[PDB]
């Protein structure tokens, strides 16, 4: 099983710096190019940068020349990306993505081992990388009762000014998966996210069953459980 | 006096381009270097590494480059040959620098010891090859010899890999029998 | 420099039918320096086609590339279950390289309405100065919805936001839910508060509402 | 990650046609054999079609010799089952196996790399070929409501559908012993049915809410039927 | 052109006995050219044996396979929890190639009783135009059992279609339902509908019964 | 896929006998060493034996020397535990693990392909044995009732006397999990186990809903639920 | 021969504390033929750092190992909830190979007195000749709890038997369960029970007991 | 008097197989073409082959109604022929020169040039180097020595052995070397 | 006189190794055949790796149940067997007449003189991937040969075991 892993993001403020590393296994990776793409959630990928299998020729978008570097060390299997002067637009999530073991010029001849950075077969987990100069915090979480809309009820929870992403919320520690619907953040004015979480359950169900919201924020290392009740 | 000769050489060639780094020295100078190797289509390359001594290559202004590139594979074997026959050694010994002058020092250190050429024959062994006359004229004009006492031929072998090699035989005999 | 623009921005279709999906390039790009890629919701892409053509590991034959020049397209014969995502084009026949904006491919099923819920802000929020009025619109497809604040029949604008989630994986339906961000001033300033909903599967728009206090 | 995915299955009408892909990752493809092979779910395995490692030895079962076609294509690591004439017998679940990577000729000797289809080390998820002229239809549900003594019992009724398969569930996961979803059967109308059932105290009964929710894909169907005595 | 004929068609074995599995051919066979397999509900097929007698990898030599000629013998020295499931024979020494129809090894356990229950139509089916009458065995070892029809003390023959669950991971037993469908008109003609249920761990019949219009 | 998968355990009587089987996947399997590991399950790991690629290797812990014989199968991926005269002693949680793809020699040499038992990076799930003179029971189950302090009720069932593990329980068909606190056995002097399940619910539920704790014992295939109320 | 010995047994932590653990030898060892484990409940072992200092593939920055000759440390820069487990040093200079008794990195929360429950024998129970009176420790911390019962005033020793929970997900407190076991005659001979509970978050010793009707 | 010495050295290998193809992709980039052909090779044990691919032209290939076979085939005693003439024609200064004639055609045109150039055979000495198993080389001399017109006292045979260093394969090779000599007796 | 030129080829393995080799198959349809492991140099300084090969039972010898060594394991013995190679071919006798090696070269040198020849001269060249002596070796040849030193000759060609080797024998005599 061949696989990539990102690791090294997390929180940086606008004109910081940061820098992201990329470790490879199960594979020659002398022999191969290499990419990094960021990808805000929800919307499109961005190509950022690419090189070949030494790092001869190597190429940046036209939002990160001269700004971002990238660079390898085919010793210990392992590729790094220099960021400096972050603005806040470059908030997303870096992934790193392998390349071909091969490479063509403007002749038509075919270099194997020489690979380059064109298409890609293998992609990373993804680490998260937020540019904001609001301050990490934690979230503070509040219920959402129902009151009689129908025969079926709704209830659930509102995950209010935490930062950064991003939040994990289930249901009776994981058990209730049946009608729930659990809402992607948005991005408030004061800098921090809000979540939402939510489930549709039979109206007869007063005080029978309990329900317990399950958040978890790693990042300030907060994990609160509160129960939801009429 | 009749004297015989064998010689052996072999070069992987051929005037490729290496990027090479300072090795590995874990005890208790060589060179590791990276290069495209050729394969038997053309089109094709295929990279590979291999360690050469920095006495073998050559470097450009890191970057090397093989040292005999090229041929000069039969004149090294034909020397080790003529040597051989008058019991003189291998090539190493000889000191001054280019291949053919490389042979024509062991002809003078062979009419040295009192022989002329006899006699000379050298078998190319090659994977996919034409102009043998014309090398078969610069070794009989550097042996002080007709090139009807030369005679060079090349055969063959026709799933990818490179590579040259050649053996040599000589007869020598003792000069100044015009008696 | 080289700018890619893919259409349609939404497919919607039926398991079986055919999907064809274009992705038109700014300038000339030759044929064979072209790739598509996948990416279903949480997953990292994975690679379609490359070379323009030639299909990649694992990838049966209903899917197919191809184009020339300024016209590229992807096209999936009998689409299944396990194809509904989103289809990026990515060119690299001049740096620098570039991917598309991305069409979805999402499963086509018939109309359905909302389940409308309206959640009046918490007592234990309402102490620490600010009051968020939730609308909950559940189950229902299209994706295409409106929602509307209204505070004693006031239109407010400007201090909302809605979120949606992405096609559920058994109903083949949308959740929205549309949060109101006030303070504890204003919000014990007035009394009603509702949610007006349109949509194609309702007759006429529905209303959502609660009074204060109680 | 070595592994056999089946596609192209699905619905198809008797006297139809249909054609399964079956695409192989993570091995050289082109020096093993292949074979596909069908199961109706419950039943025993039925051998249908096998191919060596370039499709010079093709050989298939006396059911479906003259109406399938097996064939590969070792440029894309792909191999096909082209389904001509079928009948409703044809039903099952079909999976694509790999061969050997080896051969032996009547003489005793061993070619490596020119695989045949002996006995199969690597099997696919297997894909479903439904025969049927049954039009998609979503479930009706019906409650099994009961009479009792310290134990009772009650379900519900999952009856004509069309085409599998139906999920079930009950109080939206929370409940998860004593429930039995008995295997779908096939009625003489073409359509599915099946029964679901919990076991439950009989002094609950009046006190807690036991809801199934049935739902059927295929048709966007989702239901919530609530039962009681 | 050959057929393979397994035995017993289920063997119920407790856990670390031995288990023995015979599969008869209509033809000889080659010795070395048999294969067996290892199959658990809702999984593919695992290769156990392959040319009569050699362990495939990851198999432990628990499993030896065996035979010639007219008679092969898959034998299991100390039967594993994970080891209950379905094997089948298989042969190659000519084509076309076949399998055997299975044989089943289960857990054995103490006899249990089924719990009779009995359903009436509902009230929404009736409507329809259709009745379906469903008779519930829960929780009964050996599968083996018999379920009888009655209306008017009259036995109906078709009408019925049974279904039953595969062997309990919990308590290792079986559960059968058999519906009985009508019509309206079949349905009101008659007035008594009972079940009839016999089994190893039953005495005598049980019966379960009710009369229209509870 | 990388595994690593240990069968053969069950109950044997002291004095007894027993024979332990791992099966790999996924690698080379005469390229690595391997290792047996036994832990008992609250307490921590001792290792048992180890060998080499080939076997020509192998050592065995100062308790089993003697009594364990360690093998293994390259043709088809199986390591295999001999064990002979086990003692009560002996009853723990067995694993399988896999050592190194390579070894080094008291001179410094460096052989690949050579593995050996030093560190272990794939672990089996393990397979219990369970060495007693026991013979399989199913629990007596009993009800804890409440009433006696506090504004919340503690209620609970204790299963007693069964062998041989584990036994299973869950309160209300699986429905109530919050609160719920299920013991770790102990094995009583008598030679059978003993855990038991409580729960905490408010002392106001008590009179309306009912409370069943459902205990199933595998082994026996024994499953009961019993009512517990005040 | 070789003797790992791990301290501290428990190491109560809260994320972003770091975490330093050592293991002592009976003999020299070489400093590259070490190793460490992480371990989690109901999870078989990992693998964290071989030949003494090299993290192994995914193991975080975090996991940092060292050590020569006797001692050697696992250092955990700074913990994260995931770090919360068991950690192994294990040896293999020398046969035969040996691990560390281990050491449980715990959550460090407020200190919980144990709300304490005791349950009668049921009447189910009795008949069958045996009788078993539970006491409940419940939802405390640290784990480290007393409990002893006394029957008619009569302290007991070697009749009764506890069993504790690991440290809960939640809250991130334990429960212990002590359990007296007697006979249907000695029981019907006394009156009172009583279940004695010391705890670093109770004032004093709690004591819940009762009479049998 | 006039002695001459010559060496040949000779590979022929590739028993017939049929070639299982399909055209390549590959202008110069005279264009010639060339294809990917698979066949069963041989191995170190008789009863056992191994699939492999090899790049064959189509001007050296004859389709046998998508299959071929490569122009000449097999074999053992064809190297040493090979090499023996290549060594006769080495010593007198004449090359080599052919489709695939009767290596013992081929053998006796080198002495018959040798010949009329005024040189007999003095002696002879051929060395076999192989990879399998003294089983014909009396029968290959006497064949020798007729096509040189000498006595087998002038041809020797002989045959190393590329086994007691291991192996795991394919090839036959000989080395060759001649003396000439004038002919011509004072008497 | 009668003059005649000879040719002699052997090859050696570089080193002694130890080989642990299990029974494998002939496909009968003696010679038995083994296929067996062993740690295989590489380029890196004592750093070795695990291979496999065939080898036939008639060129290894046992150590006492599947271990196994090669029979020459000893570095002149390659050229030797050349030289003896070399010049029983020109005398055209055979291809090999079981140890020592230089008595084999004093062998064959005693069966060529009965047909009533000596040694003209010998040219050895030695092939070597990693490059000594050798005059030490022309010297003990001369002696085995019972002829000058003049006359004998060993040379190393090295790529940037095995051994040729080349013999001209003239007639016994001659009358002035
Ligand atoms: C086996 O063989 C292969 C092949 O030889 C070998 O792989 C090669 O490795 C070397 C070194 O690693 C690579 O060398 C690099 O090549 C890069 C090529 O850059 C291209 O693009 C540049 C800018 O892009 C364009 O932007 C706009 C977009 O629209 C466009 O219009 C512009 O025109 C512009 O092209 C461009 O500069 C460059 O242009 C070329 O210009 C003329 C055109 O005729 C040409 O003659 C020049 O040679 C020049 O290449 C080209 O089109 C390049 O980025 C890079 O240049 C930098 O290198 C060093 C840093 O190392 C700097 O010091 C220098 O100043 C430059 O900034 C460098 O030249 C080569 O590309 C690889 N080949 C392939 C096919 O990938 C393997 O390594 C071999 N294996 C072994 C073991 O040896
Ligand atoms: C390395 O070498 C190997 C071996 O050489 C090579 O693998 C072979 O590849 C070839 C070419 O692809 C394969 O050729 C095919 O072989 C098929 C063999 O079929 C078998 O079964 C047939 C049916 O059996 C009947 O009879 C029994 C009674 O015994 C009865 O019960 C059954 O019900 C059934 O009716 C049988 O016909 C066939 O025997 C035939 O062939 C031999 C020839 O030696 C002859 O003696 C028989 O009388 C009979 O003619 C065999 O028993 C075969 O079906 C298939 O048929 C096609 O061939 C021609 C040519 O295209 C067509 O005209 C014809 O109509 C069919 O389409 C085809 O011949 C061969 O099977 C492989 N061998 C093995 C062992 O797998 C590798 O490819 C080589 N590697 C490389 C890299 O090249
Ligand atoms: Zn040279
Ligand atoms: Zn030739
Ligand atoms: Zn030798």
């Amino acid at each position: 099983e061949v696989q990539l892993v990102e690791s090294g993001g997390g929180v940086v403020r606008p004109g910081g710096s940061l820098r992201l590393s990329c470790a490879a296994s199960g594979f020659i990776f002398e022999n191969y190019g290499l990419t990094w793409v960021r990808q805000v959630p929800g919307k499109g990928l961005h190509w950022v940068s690419g090189m070949n299998w030494n790092g001869g020729d190597t190429r940046y978008a036209d939002s990160v020349r001269g700004r971002f570097s990238m660079s390898r060390d085919n010793s210990n299997n392992i590729a790094y990306l220099q960021m400096k002067n972050l603005r806040v637009d470059d908030t997303a999530l870096y992934y790193c993505a392998r390349g071909t073991d091969y490479t063509i010029d403007d002749q038509g001849i075919f270099y194997k081992g020489s690979g380059t950075f064109w298409y890609f077969d293998l992609w990373g987990r993804g680490t998260l990388v937020t540019v904001s100069s609001a301050s990490t915090k934690g979230p503070s979480v509040f219920p959402l009762a129902p009151s009689t809309s129908g025969g079926t009820a709704a209830l659930g929870c509102l995950v209010k000014d935490y930062f950064p992403e991003p939040v994990t919320v289930s249901w009776n520690s994981g058990a209730l998966t049946s009608g729930v619907h659990t809402f992607p953040a948005v991005l408030q004015s004061s800098g921090l996210y809000s979540l939402s979480s939510v489930v549709t359950v039979p109206s007869s169900s007063l005080g029978t069953q309990t329900y317990i919201c399950n958040v978890n924020h790693k990042p300030s290392n907060t994990k609160v459980d509160k129960r939801v009740e009429p | 006096l009749i004297r015989i000769g064998h010689g052996f050489d072999v070069h992987a060639f051929g005037c490729v381009t290496l990027n090479c780094s300072d090795a590995k020295v874990n005890i208790n100078e060589i060179k590791n270097c990276s290069f495209n190797a050729t394969t038997e289509l053309r089109d094709k390359k295929k990279k590979e590494y291999a360690l050469f001594y920095r006495l073998d290559i050559v470097p450009l202004n890191s970057e090397y480059r093989l040292i005999n590139c090229n041929g000069d594979v039969a004149l090294h074997a034909l020397t080790d040959a003529i040597l051989g026959a008058a019991a003189l050694g291998d090539i190493g010994k000889l000191f001054p620098a280019d291949s053919r002058g490389l042979l024509r020092e062991a002809f003078r250190q062979v009419q040295e010891k009192g022989y002329k050429i006899g006699n000379v024959d050298i078998t190319i062994i090659a994977q996919a090859p034409p102009h043998i006359d014309a090398m078969r004229a610069k070794i009989a004009e550097d042996l002080q010899c007709d090139i009807e006492q030369v005679n060079v031929k090349a055969t063959t072998t026709e799933g990818r890999q490179e590579g040259i090699a050649c053996e040599a035989v000589a007869l020598l005999i003792r000069q100044g029998l015009e008696v | 420099e080289i700018v890619l623009t893919q259409s349609p921005a939404t497919l919607s279709l039926s398991p079986g039918e055919r999907a064809t999906l274009s992705c038109r390039a700014s300038q000339s790009v030759h044929p064979k320096y072209f790739a598509w890629y996948q990416q279903k919701p949480g997953q990292s892409p994975r690679l379609l086609i490359y070379s323009g053509s030639t299909r990649a590991a694992g990838i049966a034959d209903r899917f197919s590339g191809g184009g020339s020049g300024i016209h590229f397209t992807l096209t999936i014969t009998r689409v299944e279950p396990e194809d509904f995502a989103v289809y990026f084009c990515q060119q690299y026949g001049g740096s620098p390289y570039t991917f598309g904006q991305g069409t979805k491919v999402e499963l086509r099923r018939t109309v359905a309405a909302p389940s409308v819920f309206i959640f009046p802000p918490s007592d234990e929020q309402l102490k620490s100065g600010t009051a968020s009025v939730v609308c909950l619109l559940n189950n229902f497809y299209p994706r295409e919805a409106k929602v509307q604040w209204k505070v004693d029949n006031a239109l407010q604008s400007g201090n909302s936001q809605e979120s949606v989630t992405e096609q559920d994986s058994k109903d083949s339906t949308y959740s929205l839910s549309s949060t109101l961000t006030l303070s504890k001033a204003d919000y014990e300033k007035h009394k009603v508060y509702a949610c007006e909903v349109t949509h194609q599967g309702l007759s006429s728009p529905v209303t959502k509402s609660f009074n204060r206090g109680e």
